[PDB]
């Protein structure tokens, strides 16, 4: 057991406009064991049917995948990434920020 | 320049819930391109590059073969390393396996690489000039013994050093558009208050390909990598990357900063200042 | 392509 804790990014595929049909991720990397779980939130209710890559990992072991699905940015309604892994002792939720 | 041919692997055991799952994917560069997860009924080697949707029956057969029979014997050497420590039956185990083959910018064959590691950590590793193995965890020295004996190392070389290669080079040609171009980032800064007196300075750089990148910021014209706060390269999800830097600044002195970005697709490095 | 045969440990 090597355990290591994962890296979250939450980030829009393209530069956020409000009404613009976009992409919302969640790039999660750098954790080991593989067994890992992620949400999209909005309005912190979860979204439904979200994609995500192929289970791969660095030259050091570490693991990466990026949750996405299609969304339309508003200025009201807030978006987040909720992700539990073994090292975390509780979900740790990032909301996301269009300016990061 | 140089192009890369790789493979990741990996099995997971589930005690409680049955066979371990195992997951296989190509690489061309920075591109996925195939994928084999044997986690569902009649699971096949299936492509994950547009460029490959148009491959024979004959093709996918036999990475579908090459696929489910490594993960029978990833499936059973999980067993086996139980055994090398002193494992209970009831945890949940991990082992990876990286391969690939690299040519030279000369685009001829340079280099070639394989390991294994168990639970996280360097396990069985094969040697430069790929003739032999090494135990690098200490616990794998009959995996090494036992691959030195048979000589898996000869079987692994006539890979990496021929086979890899040759569809390496059938790749290149069958993907060139994307593969083969240079896409270079769409760069800008952002403006963001923090109070009456600070701001941050944000440097993004959009849509490039490969993922290769530098992002710097320089006060008044010097080093500055501290107070640079930058995050990983991340993916957009459409086969590009992203990234960016932030540097924290005195409201008013906004064209002190500039932001430095270097990438293979662009002709000369770029310069960005803020402008109000 | 992939390889034919991996190491049995």
């Amino acid at each position: 057991m090597i355990q290591r804790t994962p890296k979250i990014q939450v980030y829009s595929r393209h530069p956020a406009e409000n009404g613009k049909s976009n992409f919302l991720n969640c790039y999660v990397s750098g954790f080991h064991p593989s067994d890992i779980e992620v949400d999209l939130l909005k309005n912190g209710e979860r979204i439904e049917k979200v994609e995500h890559s192929d289970l791969s990992f660095s030259k050091d072991w570490s693991f990466y995948l990026l949750y996405y699905t299609e969304f339309t940015p508003t200025e009201k309604d807030e978006y987040a990434c909720r992700v539990n892994h073994v090292t975390l002792s509780q979900p740790k939720i990032v909301k996301w920020d269009r300016d990061m | 320049g140089s192009h890369s041919l790789k493979y990741f692997h990996t099995s997971v055991s589930r005690p409680g819930r049955g066979e371990p799952r195992f997951i296989s994917v190509g690489y061309v560069d920075d591109t996925q391109f195939v994928r084999f997860d044997n986690d569902a009924a009649s699971p096949r080697m299936v492509p994950r590059a547009p460029w490959m949707e148009q491959e024979g029956s004959e093709y996918w057969d036999r990475e579908t073969r090459s696929a489910r029979d490594t993960a029978q014997i990833f499936r059973v050497n999980l067993r086996t390393l139980r055994g090398y420590y002193n494992q209970s039956e009831a945890g949940s185990h991990t082992l990876q396996w990286m391969h690939g083959c690299e040519l030279g910018p000369d685009r001829r064959f340079l280099r070639g690489y394989e390991q294994f590691a168990y639970d996280g950590k360097d396990y069985l590793t094969l040697n430069e000039d790929l003739r032999s193995w090494t135990a690098v965890d200490t616990a794998a020295q009959i995996s090494e013994q036992k691959s030195n004996d048979a000589s898996e190392a000869e079987h692994q070389r006539a890979y990496l050093e021929d086979t890899c290669v040759e569809w390496l080079h059938k790749y290149l040609e069958k993907g060139k558009e994307t593969l083969l171009h240079l896409e270079p980032p769409k760069t800008h800064v952002t403006h963001h208050p923090i109070s009456d007196h600070e701001a941050t300075l944000r440097c993004w750089a959009l849509g490039f390909y490969p993922a290769e990148i530098t992002l710097t910021w320089q006060q008044d014209g010097e080093g500055h990598t501290q107070d640079t706060e930058l995050v990983e390269t991340r993916p957009a999800g459409d086969g590009t990357f992203q990234k960016w830097a932030a540097v924290v600044v005195p409201s008013g002195e906004e064209q002190r900063y500039t932001c430095h970005v270097q990438h293979e697709g662009l002709p000369e490095p770029v310069t960005l200042r803020w402008k109000p | 392509v992939m390889g034919p045969r991996t190491l049995i440990l």
